RNA sequence: UUUAUCAUUGAACUAUAAUUGUUCAUUGAAGUCAUUGAUGCAAACUCCUUGGUCACACACACAUACGGCGCGGAAGGCGUG
């Protein structure tokens, strides 16, 4: 990398990284997964169930 | 200005930055309507001796009413020239007729008669004040416009100033009668809507089995309305 | 908390009062229950649902009533209610003042010059909706104008705001009746509970009826639903909307220029 | 294009090249080729069909020529209505990758014959 | 720049056609959507996948035209066991 950009990102700030143990990052990326799939799956059914009654629902 | 036609011609000539170019693909239709033809028959043979038969044409109902005719204004390839010019003459005459019938000049506007009409144009339209659009317009294909309440130099200004933003393109060939069948069965669907009006009552409801349907259901509604009433009565009771 | 609690594999020969017997007055209260049966042959399908007022009765009954002999049977009686995105959302109440009512259709009216009767008044309001009265209290400058709906109490609110009565700018807000004003008072002297009490509804749906309509004045009614089948008198009882109703309206509205161009009437 | 297409290679050895076969219509076709048979017909993977259309065939008559492009993603192309294949681009992993994904799935293959073996004990 | 249905008849009609052409209509069979459509032309902006984003130095070489005399990787040719 350039010289000046050295000058400029190492004075500027310096940032905080946030880290999680095992068991929360297995917990946490097993929920996503299952939100991922139950969004996958998942489909708006208001249509259905809002004509229900009209003339022509069946 | 002047109440002349042909001064604020001159003016909009004048001072429009070379307007004299028409518009590629443009259609404009004025849907107008008269009492008497013997009037309307001077004024658009003036007309068409003043403007050409390949810029405006004009096109007759079938006479299904007999009292109201229903006469259609097409001006095909205009500039924007002719456009004010026939849109002044026809908003003149067709308010005449009721304000000034002693004033006898077909190309002379009073100064007591405010310009209102309403003009169609074709949907494929890009404008990127007096005239508007609308909104929950009739016609599928066409886009209603209107304007409102104008003297002669306003009406001039208005109209080139809408036809300078606007931009015209691509229509259909055969258009107009597309518009024609269009608007008489638009027309004649309210004209029948219309004819519907005394067949309300015993004609084509099927009452005999409409009031067997709701004789109950009446009952207990108003059953349910002299609780509602009594209950307000206990409930705003001091006693 | 309405607990409930699903009984399933049930027999053939058990009926609704054979659950509600094995369900209630067992160291419990069942409020409810019913068993889900065929929607057209009749027989149970071997599931029930029973909802109790109490969470630890319905718990202690579903822990007791786990393997229970049950018409020869098991009686599986664990509980069907109570990790995704989609939640419903639960909301408090506003305390059940006379504000946050939906069913409050009567309007106080204050900011009058003391000046104004009750027929006057009554004439403000009249064209809005249907009323029931328009008695005001005496020397406080205020009243109470009570509606039977609320978008009539909506459009008057939204009209006459900021209407001067008699030179005098009126404060439209809302109100409770004069018995539970009374009410209210005798629970602020003492400051005990000071509760307010929600109006009661029009027990809907009601069809024949058509808000924001009013009419003053034998009938042969179509009961269309184009016109108004039922109204609600102006004192009052439930009349039917006959079709003779814009002429006496005319007849009377001519009337009432007539006898207020004399001054027979200030309304 | 600076590919440089084997000089002593088969459709077997042209397995997952990002070929531009082309046909009968001249219809080219795009694409990576992951089997093929007797009566050659080729699988495709991302494929795009290309054509040109008959006004652009003036200009293409003896400068820049807009091809007709539509998408057909994973098709299977038949022999019969096909002219002639070249080799368009090269894949994305080498061929040491390439054998060491082989020693991969022939390990893997193994330890699948050794778990059926395994299981019909 | 270019197209957006034919036929019988009625009131006139250019007319070798299954009245083709002009204005209006009744009726008859299918009746791509697209006209902000289709073709050609041309510029600018933005965003995606790929790499050795490598080791030394910011340097005066060449008619036999260029010291291909670094560590590798990708593709290929030729030769040997």
């Amino acid at each position: 990398r350039g010289r000046k950009e050295r000058e400029n990102s190492s004075q500027n700030e310096t940032l905080k990284v946030t880290c999680l143990s095992n068991k929360e990052k297995r917990h946490i990326m097993h929920v996503k997964k299952m939100n991922q799939k139950e969004l996958a799956q998942t489909s708006i059914d208001t249509l259905k169930l809002l004509y229900d009654g009209s003339p022509g629902y069946s | 200005q002047s109440f002349d036609i042909w001064k604020n011609l001159d003016r909009i000539r004048s001072t429009k930055k070379n307007a004299g170019q028409f518009i590629k693909g443009s259609l404009l239709i004025l849907p107008m309507r008269t009492e008497d033809k013997q009037q309307f028959d001077e004024c658009m043979d003036e007309l068409h001796k003043y403007i050409s038969k390949d810029i405006l044409r004009c096109y007759p109902q079938k006479e299904q009413k007999d009292e109201g005719m229903l006469f259609y204004i097409v001006l095909k390839d205009f500039n924007i020239l002719d456009s004010c010019f026939v849109l002044s003459v026809l908003l003149a005459f067709q308010k005449r007729l009721w304000m000034a019938p002693s004033e006898k000049s077909y190309f002379r506007v009073p100064k007591n008669i405010n310009l209102t009409g309403s003009f169609y144009l074709p949907k494929n339209i890009e404008t990127g004040s007096s005239i508007v659009e609308v909104g929950f317009n009739v016609v599928p294909d066409f886009q209603q416009f209107q304007v409102k309440a104008c003297h002669v130099s306003k009406f001039m200004n208005e109209l080139s100033n809408f036809f300078s933003q606007v931009e015209f393109g691509k229509c259909e060939a055969n258009v107009i009668n597309y518009f024609k069948r269009e608007y008489n069965r638009t027309y004649s669907q309210i004209s029948l809507a219309l004819y519907e009006l005394p067949l309300i009552g015993d004609g084509l409801f099927d009452i005999k089995s409409y009031i067997s349907k709701t004789r109950p259901i009446i009952e207990t509604s108003k059953a349910q309305m002299i609780k509602h009433i009594s209950e307000m009565k206990a409930y705003n009771e001091i006693s | 908390n309405n607990c409930s609690i699903f009984v399933g594999d049930l027999a053939p020969n058990v009926t609704e009062s054979q659950l509600f017997e094995l369900f209630i007055n067992r160291y419990a209260s069942t409020s409810h229950a019913k068993i889900v049966h065929d929607q057209v042959t009749g027989m149970s399908k071997g599931y029930g649902f029973v909802k109790f007022t109490n969470s630890d009765e319905q718990q202690l009954a579903l822990s007791e009533m786990q393997g229970v002999f049950l018409n020869g049977r098991a009686i599986k009686v664990g509980p069907t209610s109570g990790m995704s995105q989609f939640i419903y959302p639960v909301q408090q109440q506003p305390s059940l003042n006379h504000f946050t009512d939906p069913n409050n259709t009567t309007v106080f009216i204050g900011g009058l010059s003391s000046l104004v009767t009750e027929d006057e008044l009554r004439a403000y309001f009249q064209p809005f909706g249907t009323i029931v009265y328009v008695k005001i209290p005496v020397g406080k400058c205020c009243g109470f104008v009570q509606y039977v709906d609320r978008l009539s109490a909506e459009a008057a609110i939204a009209g006459m705001q900021g209407f001067p009565i008699a030179n005098s700018r009126v404060r439209l807000s809302w109100g409770r009746s004069a018995k539970q004003t009374a009410l209210l008072q005798q629970a602020m002297l003492s400051n005990s509970l000071q509760v307010q009490q929600q109006q009661p509804g029009l027990q809907q749906p009601n069809y024949g009826y058509i808000p924001s309509s009013t009419c003053e004045a034998n009938v042969s009614s179509t009961m269309l639903p184009g016109c108004q089948i039922l109204n609600y008198s102006n004192p009052q009882q439930v009349i039917m909307q006959g079709s003779e109703a814009v002429v006496n309206s005319t007849n009377a509205m001519l009337n009432r220029l007539e006898q207020g161009s004399n001054g027979f009437m200030f309304a | 294009s600076k590919i440089q297409v084997a000089h002593s290679s088969r459709l077997a050895n042209l397995i997952d090249y990002k070929l531009r076969v082309l046909t009968q219509d001249g219809r080219v076709y795009i694409g990576q080729l992951m089997a093929f048979d007797k009566h050659m017909n080729l699988v495709l993977n991302e494929c795009i069909e290309e054509r040109v259309p008959k006004t652009q065939l003036d200009k293409l008559r003896p400068l820049n020529i807009k091809v007709e492009k539509r998408v057909l993603g994973l098709t299977i192309l038949r022999g019969e209505q096909i002219l002639s294949t070249v080799v368009e681009d090269k894949p994305l992993l080498s061929k040491k990758e390439r054998l060491v994904r082989d020693k991969k799935e022939k390990k893997q293959a193994q330890k699948q014959t050794k778990l059926r073996k395994e299981k019909e004990k």
